[PDB]
Parts: structure tokens; sequence; C-alpha cells
């Protein structure tokens, strides 16, 4: 449990990625806020 | 031929049960020579197929065309592209291209109405609210039984 | 999807004359031109793609018209696409076959793609993709 | 220099010759086709093809060939090359180029029994003649069974209880009549043998 | 399939660069705790190798190299600056480990622990701070051997000979698990399937155990006339390839999905099966005969499960005991096969001392190939 | 009467029926398995790794 | 009745294997086909010579 908090930054940049690694460049069509797609793109590029 | 390329044990399946049990005991020489209801209801159920599971009508009719000039199969496929039609109408939510189906329905009838169940179909626009067609094909159904007044 | 979906109410039945074949129930060239008609060049590309099997050195030239900025073949690959259609595709029996050949290499002005283009919009739609704002002496002024 | 056999297979489309040991087989309509085996050692005193039993051998396995010696029983598979799962093909011929296996999948001795004349049912049941004026067929399956051989030779012509009688007495009684031919009767389940002596 | 299936080596001078249409396209250039790594070390000849290790990145164009000095050094082919990796417990390096679904993590084995190396995929410095150094140990797991993350990213495994359990580590909160087995050997090398389901585990002892990431559980293969020296998954996880000290054999294994519930079961068919041969054979060539044949020291498979490089080693009778390359062309359904390629050739008196595919190339496979001479090569496989 | 003539002299175009398939699979043309390394499913083997551990 | 010359001696004398045209026997007819086939003359459309 104090470690946990890492654990959950870890598991969040592993699902994020887990979902750039399936979908791929169809995620250019994803409806979402200007920051949020320029956000999916560093974590399409593996800059995270 | 046809039957048994269009997948057979499906098409008998959806045939109503008595004719179901008709077809073990009619011979080859009965279906050809005496009987009328089990080669109507074997289209009838290929083209129930293609409405339901949604293929276009028009790519099984123009083959039947070919295959069964009996008296001429043009108008069982005239009724079934009009029924085709009329069945999408009832799942159509736009209502100007419902509008459109009914009137595209209606003019596949108008051309064979010597020959259609005005009743079942008026009352099947009924079902629709489609009165229009209603006073059209109702018309067009005295029309051609009396052309000489 | 949706271009796929729209086929089934634009093409309800097999037109005899098209070519190269299908791609999930549908024709080629028909799923190439109302991908580029809703400007999806990445939609139309799947079908490249796809049909690359058929379509051989047209993807090649789809795939240089999708790197410049301005829906441009080089001139050097332009009159290429105007060499070869001007020798197979004029007078070919699909008419997707020529429009989206007429676009990609700005060539036969002198076509409407009437069989293809249904409304004022469509032939306007045609011609915008077929100007030039350029001098080149290889630009044949019948293709211009 | 010693023996010459020649025949045919109609269910492949191949004749077949055998020279002293070794064996040929060709296409009987054109002379095309034309390959041979080398894997014995012994003259050849019978040939026959075989329509497989269906879950012993795998599906490339179409046919088995069928060869007897002076000394031993030998079983090959048959397949052919590269028809492919398909359909919009025409039922032109078995140029599909064919193919025996390396590996013997069986070997039986014939106890010095030479044999003359080799058939099998419809339901791969492998027939064969004795000169002794017997019948034998080969009882075959997948597995050993704990009291049972992958692959066995039967006697079908001497009585179960032939043990008892003294040799002495078969020895000054009996005079070889060869089984030069054995007929199947598929359509009955029946089967037919014929002697040299006409039996 | 066997060693006399295979098209002859290229003559005596010529490096195969690419494979295309099937062919090999030739041109004329591109114990202490020491010694029992150098008993384990996945390169041919580690003890005196200037190359120790050579991993990938899982998804992109970056990778890690371990050298004789003990640095490790990253490389990016969108950068010409390299990171020089070294911390104040980093000696005699074993084995290396990007984590998946990461830019930015690198696990390393050493002499006295693991150092988890975090690095700024962005700002890759030529001497990143030994702070970016997480350490994990535990007394008894010393010296590490190797190192594999699970293909989820949220797991890492770590082996070492001296030890009867595997120790599973989380990284992020810190913690340790180990597998403790009740005796044969310790643990030599490890190798999850891509379903992160099933485990490979290695001993220096004629036995292996693999492992179910479910519910640990433990399957066990003892009959063997050697130690099980390595092997490789199929891409789909359900097909392990391995192969035996003294044993010039390929075999392979078969593990069937869970299509049934209620038992942690890791659930291998019965017996292996035996598919390609290295048996002492000759083949003729242009420059006379060449003799191949020995005992398989390393295997990889491509992403596509297409290729398989196969790194012999020769015995003293053969080729001087020189290690090579042998490439099959594989396939996974419905059959298992081992087709002949080709044999992979080096600069005119290079070994081969380590091989392995790259994990994203759009383009068939791409085979790293590190060489005696210090060099590392990049050999195309187009499909 | 003699026998047949001989034909004008040639390279033969004669090939083997068996081919040398590199894959010794008689054990495996039977449907079945035989012999290989294998899975330690015994009562013995598991007593002993619970008493000592080989 | 009909003779033909031979070149040398009838080493081998076979059949090629017959084309059988399946008796469709129904609940119906199961007692109207006869086992027996039919002479050549009835089947000479569907089976060749």
């Amino acid at each position: 449990y104090k470690t946990l908090r890492f654990a959950f930054r870890a598991s969040l940049k592993t699902a994020i990625y887990r979902i750039t690694t399936t979908f791929g460049e169809h995620l250019n069509a994803v409806q979402a806020s200007a920051e949020h797609q320029k956000r999916l793109q560093q974590f399409l590029e593996f800059k995270e | 031929k046809l039957l048994c390329e269009h997948q057979f044990t499906i098409i008998v399946a959806e045939l109503q049960k008595e004719l179901q049990e008709q077809l073990k005991i009619t011979t080859f020489k009965d279906l050809v020579i005496r009987d009328k209801e089990l080669t109507g209801a074997l289209i009838a159920s290929l083209i129930n197929c293609y409405i339901r599971d949604n293929a276009a009508v028009d790519g099984i009719s123009l083959h039947l065309q070919d295959i069964c000039p009996l008296l001429y199969s043009t108008d069982d496929a005239i009724c079934s592209k009009a029924n085709e039609l009329l069945q999408r109408s009832r799942q159509v939510q736009n209502k100007t291209e419902k509008e459109r189906m009914l009137r595209e329905s209606l003019k596949e009838y108008q051309k064979i109405s010597n020959q259609v169940d005005l009743s079942n179909v008026c009352a099947q626009y009924r079902q629709v609210r489609f009165y229009e067609g209603v006073v059209e094909l109702s018309l067009t159904a005295a029309e051609k039984k009396d052309p000489q007044g | 999807q949706l271009v796929r979906s729209f086929l089934n109410i634009k093409l309800p039945a097999p037109l005899p004359g098209l070519q190269d074949g299908e791609v999930e129930g549908h024709p080629v060239w028909a799923l190439i031109y109302y991908c580029m008609r809703c400007g999806d060049l990445l939609a139309a590309s799947q079908v490249v793609n796809r049909a690359q099997h058929q379509l051989g050195e047209f993807k090649t030239w789809f795939q240089e018209y999708m790197n410049s900025k301005d829906r441009r073949l080089s001139p050097a690959t332009e009159n290429k696409l105007r060499l070869h259609y001007r020798r197979a595709l004029r007078n070919n029996t699909d008419p997707y076959k020529r429009a989206v050949y007429c676009i990609i290499g700005r060539c036969d002005v002198t076509d409407n793609q009437s069989e293809v283009a249904d409304k004022t919009e469509d032939y306007l739609w045609l011609k915008l993709n077929q100007v030039c704002f350029d001098d080149d002496g290889t630009s044949s002024p019948q293709d211009r | 220099q010693c023996n010459c056999m020649m025949g045919v297979f109609p269910p492949i489309s191949r004749a077949w010759l055998t020279i002293d040991s070794d064996i040929f087989m060709w296409n009987y309509e054109d002379g095309g086709d034309l390959a041979y085996f080398d894997g014995l050692s012994e003259t050849i005193l019978a040939v026959g093809l075989v329509k497989p039993k269906a879950g012993i051998f795998q599906p490339h396995v179409r046919h088995l060939l069928v060869l007897a010696t002076p000394v031993d029983i030998v079983i090959l598979g048959l397949s052919y090359a590269n028809l492919q799962t398909g359909s919009g093909v025409l039922n032109d011929s078995l140029s599909g180029g064919m193919q025996l296996l390396p590996d013997p999948l069986y070997s039986l001795p014939t106890d010095n029994t030479y044999l003359l004349t080799i058939t099998s049912t419809d339901n791969g049941r492998i027939f064969l003649a004795g000169k002794d004026g017997c019948l034998y067929e080969v009882a075959y399956q997948a597995e050993a069974g704990w009291f049972s051989q992958r692959c066995r030779k039967i006697n079908h012509s001497k009585s179960s209880l032939s043990f008892l009688v003294p040799s002495l007495l078969q020895f000054t009684f009996s005079e070889d009549d060869p089984i030069l031919q054995i007929a199947i009767d598929n359509s009955r389940n029946i089967l037919y043998t014929r002697s040299e002596k006409g039996v | 399939c066997s060693l006399g299936l295979f098209p002859p080596p290229p003559p005596r001078g010529q490096v195969t660069l690419y494979e295309h249409n099937n062919e090999l396209v030739t041109g004329s250039s591109y114990l202490r705790s020491e010694d029992l790594i150098a008993e384990f070390a996945q390169v041919t000849n580690w003890s005196s190798c200037c190359l120790r290790v050579f991993a990938w990145h899982p998804h992109t164009n970056k990778f890690a190299v371990a050298l004789l000095d003990d640095s490790v050094r990253v490389y990016n082919a969108s950068s010409t600056i390299v990171p020089s990796l070294k911390h104040r417990l980093q000696r005699n390096v074993a084995s290396l480990a990007w984590k998946p679904l990461s830019a930015s993590v690198l696990a390393v084995a050493c002499q006295s622990c693991i150092l988890i190396w975090t690095l700024d995929p962005t700002s890759l410095s030529t001497r990143p701070s030994s702070g970016c150094a997480q350490v994990l140990s535990h007394p008894g797991h010393t010296p590490v051997t190797s190192l594999a993350w699970a293909p989820s990213g949220g797991r890492l495994l770590s082996a070492s000979p001296v030890d009867a359990a595997i120790r599973v580590w989380d990284v992020s909160t810190e913690t340790c698990v180990p597998l403790p087995w009740f005796r044969g050997g310790g643990v030599t090398n490890l190798l999850w399937s891509p379903d992160g389901s099933k485990i490979l585990a290695t001993t220096p002892s004629a036995v292996f155990r693999v492992w179910e990431a479910q519910m640990w559980t433990c399957e066990r293969w003892p009959t063997l006339s050697g130690r099980c020296q390595t092997g490789c998954w199929s891409p789909d996880g359900s097909r392990l390839l391995f192969t035996v000290l003294g044993e010039p054999l390929i075999y392979s294994l078969s593990f069937p999905e869970r299509c049934g519930e209620g038992k942690g079961c890791v659930g291998g068919a019965k017996s292996a099966t035996i598919v390609a041969d290295l048996s002492e054979t000759t083949i003729q060539t242009p420059d006379g005969e060449e003799r191949l044949g020995g005992e398989a020291h390393s295997m990889v498979w491509d992403p596509s499960g297409e290729r398989l490089a196969v790194l012999m080693k020769g015995k003293p009778r053969v080729q001087d005991g020189k290690p090579v390359i042998l490439l099959f062309r594989t396939r996974n359904s419905p059959v298992f096969e081992l087709l002949p390629c080709g044999i992979i050739q080096g600069e005119p008196g290079a070994q081969p001392q380590l091989i392995t595919f790259h994990p994203s190339f759009n383009k068939g496979a791409l085979l790293s190939v590190g060489w005696s001479t210090g060099r590392i090569a990049h050999i195309p496989l187009y499909f | 009467t003699p026998t047949q003539p001989g034909s004008t002299p040639r390279i033969s175009t004669m090939r083997p029926l068996a081919t040398a398939y590199k894959a010794s699979t008689s054990d495996y043309q039977v449907i079945s398995d035989r012999q290989t390394p294998k899975k330690d499913e015994s009562l013995v083997s598991k007593a002993m790794e619970y008493m000592f551990g080989w | 009745q009909m003779t033909a010359g031979v070149d040398g001696h009838s080493w081998a004398l076979s059949a090629i294997d017959e084309l059988k045209v399946d008796k469709i026997i129904t609940p119906l007819n199961k007692d109207h086909i006869p086992i027996t086939d039919s002479p050549v003359v009835v089947q000479q459309h569907m089976l060749p010579p």
C-alpha cells in the first residue's frame, strides 16, 4: 500500500499503451480534444 | 437445383408443416402433373429468406424468370418485389424515404393488379397508413378487370 | 464502412462492365470513388491496399498522389497516367475506373463522368479536382 | 533373369510390371508417369492394390501396394501429388503424380508358404492365395493391443483343430493344389477361390 | 527434416546480405559467479566476446547492447546520441530485457543485482544519472543469469542457477515473490509465451519446468539425456521448441487452449515430437565438401512465425568447432513444419556469437547478428 | 519366335516411385504417438518431489 | 459376337471402373425400383461406352 501509487501510475501508462498498440493509426479517427489527440500521439510515437 | 444450391433444408423448414409432410408423399410426377402449392410455397420460402436475411430479391427473381416459364413467373417476382419494398417500409424511419419505398412498392403492384390479393395488400397499406396506395391500387385493380367499360 | 453500406443502396445489383473485381462484396473502383467523393483518401487507400494484386502500379501512383499536399502526382507520373489513360481507359467498360483516373491524372476535361457524377456538385467536384494553376508545357491543352 | 509378371490397376490409372525382385508402374493410357521401387532383395511372387481401412492411416494414404516374396509380405502406402481442396475444376485425370512412402507400413513372413495372388474387399480386408491350397488374410489395426499386433497374417483353409493331426497323415494324402485365383463379392459379402486342379 | 535437406553454404568469402523470394542473396561485404554466467550465457563465447548481450525494444527501432567493459549502451534510429549506462553495482552483465508498453524502461542482469534503468525517451543523454537506476536484489539470487517481462507489462521474472526459486517481481509496488520448487537444480533461463499465460524455466540438470501465469502452477519434464539448453515459443504460444545438450535434435511440444474450466494445470501434451535433426553431415559445394552438425545453442523465431533462426555450435570434428546460423522456413497451422531456407554467413574469419529477430519490422523479418569481430549486422528476410 | 526388339538408345526418363522423405514418420503414418521426452505424470516421482526432489 | 487380332500374348486383360447411377430409393418407390441394373439400351445416355 506504501508503493501502490507508483503501481497506479505504471498501470495507467501500460493501459494507455495497450490501446495504442492494438488500434494504432486508426486512433487518428477518434473524436477527442485536440490536446488529448496530441497526448495520444505521444503514446503512439513511444515518448512516455 | 436452385433450391439445392440455396441450402435446401433451410427453405423447407420455413414452410407450413402440413406442406413439410406433403413434400414427403408427393412424387415427382405428382409435383409436375398435379401440384401447385408445394412449388409456389418453395419459391415463396426462397424469397422470404432473401427478404428476412436482407438480400435484394431482384437477384433471385431474374433467375426464376429464366428457369420457370410455366405461366411466366414474372408476376410472382413482381409481387415479391412489391412485398420486399412494403416490408422494408415497416422498418424505414426516414419519412420521405418510407413515402419513396411505398410509391415504389405501389408501382410494382400497379403492373400485376389483375392477380393481386387487393384485400391483403390494402390492409397491409393500412398497417403502414399508406391510404394513398389504397386509392391508387384499388382503382388500378378495377381499370383492368373491365378495360372495355 | 459508410461507403460499403451506401453501395448496398446505389449498387443493389452487379453492373455488367465493371473491372478488376470486388472487395467484401462490392466493386473495387466504386469503393475507391465514393471514398474519394467523401474526401477520405485513407478509406480509399484501404481499398487500394486490399486490391493491390489487381491494381498494380495504380497503388504506387495513388501513394504518390497521397504524399503531395495538393492532390498531385509529379508531372513525371501525372503524364505516365495521361499516356496510360489515352491508350487503355478512355474507352473502358467501367466508368468508376474512368472517373478515378480523370481526377488523379487531371485528364479528359472533355469527359463529364455522367455515369458516376449524379448532380451539379459532382460536376463541380470533378472539374475542381481537374484544375491546375500551373504552366507546364508538358500539360497538353486538351487536358489543361 | 528368372521371373516376370505384368498387370493393371484400374482405380489408380496405372499398369504394373515386375522383373525378378523389382516393380515398375506407368499410366496405361499414354506411357506416362513411369516410376519404380527398389526396396527389396528377394523375388516378387505376387502383387496387389488395396483400398485402405479408414481411421488407421493418415488421409494422404488413399491406396496401399502389397507385395509378396518366398519369405515376406510387404505393405507400402500410396499417395498423390498436389490435389488441393478447392472447387471450380473439371474431372480431368489422375495426373496428381503418384508416390509411394519409403517406410514399409507393415511386413509379415510367409511361413515359407509361396503366395501367388492378392486382392481385397471394399472394406479393406486383404486376402492372399497360397500354393498350399490355402486362403490367407491380413488382419490389421492402428494401435498394438495387449493381445493383438498392429498387423498379422491369418489362414482360412487350415481348420483350427488341425494341429491335433500328425503331419505324417498330411504328407501321405495331400498333393499341392495351388489357389491361382480369389474373387470377391462386395455386393453380398461372399468370397470365392479357384485352384490349379479347378476346385 | 534434417541438415540433409539444406542448400550448400555460400563459397568461403561471400556474406549473406538478405533473404528475398526465399533465396539467400550474397555479396563480398556489408564455478564462481563469473564462470557460472559463462556456463549459461546466451552469447556462444560470453567470457571473451566484446559483446555480452543485445536486445531490441519490443515495439520500436531502439536497442540496447551490453559490452565486455560492463557498459550497457542504448541506440535509436532517431538519435545520434548514445546513452552510456554504468552503475556502482553493474558487473558481469548476463541479460537485458526492455519493458513492453513503455518507451522508457530497461532491465539489466548483473553479478549481484538487477538494475532497472529509467530512460527519458526524448532526452537520451550520453550518461544518465545513477538515480535513474532502480536496484532489485534478494539473498541467494546472485549471480542473475536471465530476465523476462510479461507481455502485458505488469510483471518481471529473474533466473539464478544457485536458487531453486524463480523470482517474480512487481517493479512498481517493489515486491519479490519466489516460486520455490522442491529440489532439482536452480533456474538457468526463462521464457514467457506471447499470450503471457505460459512460462518455460530451464535448470543445470536434465529437467525443465513449465509454469502457468494465472494460478501459478508447475508441470515437469525430467526425461532428457542432458540439460535443456535453449528453446522458443510460437507466436500463439501453442507450440514450444527445445534442444538438449549432447542431443542433435530440435524437439516440439504442444499446449492446447483452455476450452474447459476449474483446474490450474499447465496442460502440455504427454510427449514431445522430433521435427529437425542436426547430425554430423556432409554437403557438397564448389569449394569441395563442407561438413555440418553439432548442438543448437540458441533458437529465435520471427514475430510472424514464418522464420526460425538456429545458432548451432559444431563439435571438435566439424568446421573446427565453429558456430553456424541455420535458417528454417516455419509453419504453425494446421501442421507444424521446419523447412530449410539456408545458411547465414558473415565476414571472412568471423563467428556468429548471438542472434535475435526484430519485434516490429513491416517487411517479413529482420535478423540481428552479433559477430566475433565485435560487429553487428541486420539481415532482412523479405516476405 | 524371338523376344521384343530394343529401343533406340536414349537417356532414361524413369523416376523413383518412393520419395526420399527426410522425416522419420512410419509411427505417425498410422494415427499414433510413440517415443520422445515426456511429461512426469507418475505417483512415484510425485512422491519423490514430496520426500527428496530429483 | 466379334473378334480382333492382338499383337503378342495377352499378359493382362481388365475392365476400367464403372460409372453407376445411384437409384433414388425413397419411402414411396422402394418396392418399385429393380435391385438389378437396367440393360445398356436403358442407360446409354447417362453411361459412356
